[PDB]
């Protein structure tokens, strides 16, 4: 196979600024390289063909170049939008070969988090399961550490988190934590806590609440 | 009422390579061939099967449009009844072709000081192509009894290999861009016409 | 306008098979290049099948080659991926592409169908409200589902600002759990109704939950 | 449309080399294909090669190959047919004929060259009288002009006067070499007394002009 | 190579009647890619070039008129002259253009069809100024003859003569559409002085018996 490397790997840049992502291709492909974006959950989205040729309905602050081995996509002023996964793709011939894609994330002001805390609804609880719910509302960088704490006691092992992709528009982040316990275990304690630590806060910030309250 | 989109074929910007010709396939339109046979741009125009001189009082079902890059020795290759590596391996038309070949000189436009060399052929493979088949394939072409799994080396060629197109080449190792339009009339309707057609 | 619209893609049994169409219109589905392409799940792109537009020559990566088939219906303008003996590495959003050229590039794209194998059965979510205390925030928790993918809107589609669907997470009882929350005036809890909407095709379930203090 | 013209009559010795050209002239002759054409006198077309001048392919039919060379000048829209060593067997009429292509129909011809091979000499002709016989409603007398070459000669009764029953036949090679004909009217003038009847011929090869009455012996 | 026969090799036909031509090929000359038989038909008149009048089997050729049509397929093609007109008379080819080498039929000549008609034959010894050279010419002339098909015999005191003699046909008049030969017996002054009787024997359907035209070398 022709293999594709990108470089880099990842990036974060600021608005307005020049990112330039490079592409080795193992064999020489002449001028048939191309150049696809992918935003999360949509298909990608042809931008360059054949090393320097602008697709249709593409604005020409995306460009390409170069040859034989070495190739160059360059996005000229940088936007909230473009941030995405950059495919570089030979079409010298079969098979076909991608890429390992480079993530580009745009640089954003220090945002801290609004951290928020859900206790478990009642229907849960009735079906004998519950879920305590932390939000981490609309932070940047995506650096964070979120630590479950019941009756100060600190929690390890049961508890899964998952984070929004970058805004198109203020370029944030957000994320949710979960913690699972079993209806008997959420009956035994009192206090739930969740501790948020960022480089936006001056210290951790904790919510709170004590089980059936208001 | 629409016209044919040939002027898309003959004057793109930059043509394909031989080993990945280009094909598109025309109908619903109407042409006039004479913009093509009252030229004098064209180097050669080779017709088989068809008189140019009565395509616009004639319609077809299809009319194809293939399009590629060859060097100069190598254009009396797009015909039928040819043996080389162009024929065999690149670009093969079949016994009963009916169309025309036109190919003219694109030194001017294809070649570069320090070569252009992102025009490429296959010089390898391990069996004839059948008419009008393309193959973009770039396995590793086994020359002798070893096997190469994969691999650049002694009897083990990398099948796809570039013109060096340069402006000082004798005009048989000039590039020449060549234009084959093939006519069919199947069990269909037919909706590709001359003016008069 | 060049359109791909796919569809085909569910759960399938590991070796099992399944049939995916990409219906092309805009063009004749074979007057130019198509292929077919797929991403594991938060993976890169992977060429799988190709058939061009001259002696309909077709390609496969060693990947997939021996079980999958690609083939058109010109009088449906359709393209097909026939992928037989699945195991869980093929498991990914396939994705239907044209290509212009004889080098493959690809310019159109289709929206992309969800093949998952496994085992597993298939289950409809439980939705929960996440109430809001006393800029406010609430939500909805979508838990215990598989497989993916579910749809949350928010007041039937009038609600998209200051929306954070989440990503699933794979729980240890190997189903899917999900959260969707939304950002609003703290002043207007008590004149607006929320209302989330889950949407779960697998399963074929809609659940319309209201979310109240 | 597309005109081609051919290069003039030709009269050769036996060994001699010969070149016969053939020019188009019109729209599109880059699409167009040159074959020549062999008419040996009173016989059918035998087709004998084609040349598309563009690259200069050229392709031979088995009963010619070997036996010519078949070339052209795309500079100036000529393609040529000639030999190295002509015989008398190559005597014939030769036609260029074009079609715009290969498996196309020769639509467009050539006026035709035509080629006489023979070891004789430019000689004008001998008129003898084909006398009337004396027993003779309707009578009949000729002129016998023998032993002419090239050709062609031309005869005329009375000087145009007499046309009707004029009979002047096709010439005749003989073994000389030499070629021969005769004219002849059927006048059924009884007259054949001061009713005038003399044979003018004229060889042009040869600038021999002979008038000759023929006169009951 | 493909071969092409013509039938019949020569056609007569009144004015205003159908002629017809058939040519038969060794091989199919069908083109699938456009389904057309590569067929075409020429008319060669005397001393003119042929001049293409159909191809594809059935297409006329621009300004060919509507009299002249093609028909057949496989290897069986037919040329017809629905009515012919005195501008019809002529030698007609078919040729294959499907690959080459071309080749053409044998060639069919086309003459008007006419009321048999006797020739009018006379004899003419030789002139006292050919026979100071030392040959000697008789002619034969067949005149005004219809069919062509006619046969004439040089008899010296008797005796048959072969390969001493020529013939020349005219074409067939505008008006009469009739035919006329010449034929000429070459002897040297030597074997022409060794005889006395010269014949010409005339074999033709208009006459009922062959009619025998000669002289007595030496007498008035
Ligand atoms: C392909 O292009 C040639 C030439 O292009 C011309 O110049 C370009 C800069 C652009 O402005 C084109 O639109 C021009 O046409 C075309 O040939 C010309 O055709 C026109 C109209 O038939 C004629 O008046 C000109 O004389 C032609 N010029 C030549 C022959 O040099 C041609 O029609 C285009 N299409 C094809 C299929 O060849
Ligand atoms: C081609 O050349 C000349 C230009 O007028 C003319 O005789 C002929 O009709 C032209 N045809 C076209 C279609 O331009
Ligand atoms: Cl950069
Ligand atoms: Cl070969
Ligand atoms: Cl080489
Ligand atoms: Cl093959
Ligand atoms: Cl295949």
């Amino acid at each position: 196979d022709i293999q594709m490397t990108q470089s880099p790997s990842s990036l974060s840049a600021s608005v307005g600024d020049r990112v330039t992502i490079t592409c080795r291709a193992s064999q020489d492909i002449a001028d048939y390289l191309n150049w696809y974006q992918q935003k999360p959950g949509k298909a990608p989205k042809l931008l360059i063909y054949y090393a320097s040729n602008l697709q249709s309905g593409v604005p020409s602050r995306f460009s390409g170049s170069g040859s034989g081995t070495d190739f160059t996509l360059t996005i000229s002023s940088l936007q909230p939008e473009d941030f995405a996964t950059y495919y570089c793709q030979q079409g010298l011939g079969m098979p076909i070969t991608f890429g390992q894609g480079t993530k580009v994330e745009i640089k954003r002001t220090v945002a801290a988090p609004s951290v928020f805390i859900f206790p478990p609804s009642d229907e849960q609880l009735k079906s004998g399961t519950a879920s305590v719910v932390c939000l981490l509302n609309n932070f940047y960088p995506r650096e964070a550490k979120v630590q479950w704490k019941v009756d100060n006691a600190l929690q390890s092992g049961n508890s899964q988190e998952s984070v929004t992709e970058q805004d198109s528009k203020d370029s944030t982040y957000s994320l949710s934590s979960t913690l699972t316990l079993s209806k008997a275990d959420y009956e035994k304690h009192k206090v739930y806590a969740c501790e948020v630590t960022h480089q936006g806060l001056s210290s951790p910030v904790t919510k709170s609440f004590n089980r059936g309250e208001c | 009422t629409n016209l044919c989109p040939f002027g898309e074929v003959f004057n793109a910007t930059t043509f394909a390579s031989v080993y990945a010709w280009n094909r598109k396939r025309i109908s619903n339109c109407v042409a006039d061939y004479s913009v093509l046979y009252n030229s004098t741009s064209f180097s050669t125009f080779k017709c088989y099967g068809v008189s140019p001189t009565k395509l616009n009082d004639l319609c077809f079902t299809n009319v194809y449009a293939d399009s590629f890059v060859v060097r100069g020795d190598e254009v009396r290759q797009i015909a039928p009844g040819q043996t080389g590596r162009i024929a065999g391996y690149n670009y093969k038309l079949p016994d009963d072709f009916t169309g025309c070949v036109i190919a003219w000189n694109s030194n001017n436009l294809d070649s570069k000081v320090g070569g252009n060399y992102n025009y490429l052929y296959r010089l390898f493979r391990k069996s004839n192509l059948k008419p009008f088949e393309r193959d973009i394939s770039t396995e590793i072409y086994q020359a002798g009894s070893t096997p190469c799994n994969g691999v650049e080396g002694f009897n083990c060629y990398f099948p796809l290999q570039s013109y060096g197109f340069h402006p000082t080449n004798g005009v048989g190792y000039q590039p020449y861009r060549v234009v084959v339009l093939s006519f069919e009339l199947l069990n269909a309707p037919a909706t590709v016409c001359g003016p008069k057609g | 306008e060049v359109q791909l619209l796919e569809s085909g893609g569910g759960l399938v049994q590991p070796g099992g098979s399944l049939r995916l169409s990409c219906a092309a219109s805009g063009f004749r589905i074979s007057d130019e290049d198509m292929g077919w392409v797929r991403q594991a799940p938060g993976k890169g792109l992977e060429w799988v099948s190709y058939i061009d537009n001259a002696g309909a020559s077709t390609y496969y990566a060693d990947s997939v080659k021996g079980r999958f088939t690609i083939s058109r219906d010109n009088s449906k303008n359709t393209l097909y991926l026939q992928m037989n003996s699945l195991r869980a590495e093929d498991t990914a959003v396939y994705y239907c592409a044209k290509s212009h050229y004889a080098n493959p590039s690809f310019d159109y794209w289709g929206q992309g169908t969800l093949v998952t194998v496994s085992s597993a059965s298939t289950k409809g979510p439980s939705v929960f409200p996440l109430a809001p205390s006393s800029t406010a925030a609430l939500g909805c928790l979508v838990k215990d589902y598989f497989p993916e993918p579910v749809t949350v809107s928010w007041n039937s589609g009038a609600l998209t600002s200051g929306v954070h669907t989440f990503p699933a997470v794979l729980q240890s009882s190997g189903l899917y759990s999900l959260s969707s929350v939304v950002t609003v005036p703290s002043s207007s809890l008590g004149t607006q109704t929320y209302i989330c909407n889950v949407n779960h095709k697998p399963s074929n379930t809609k659940v319309d939950k209201k979310v109240e203090p």
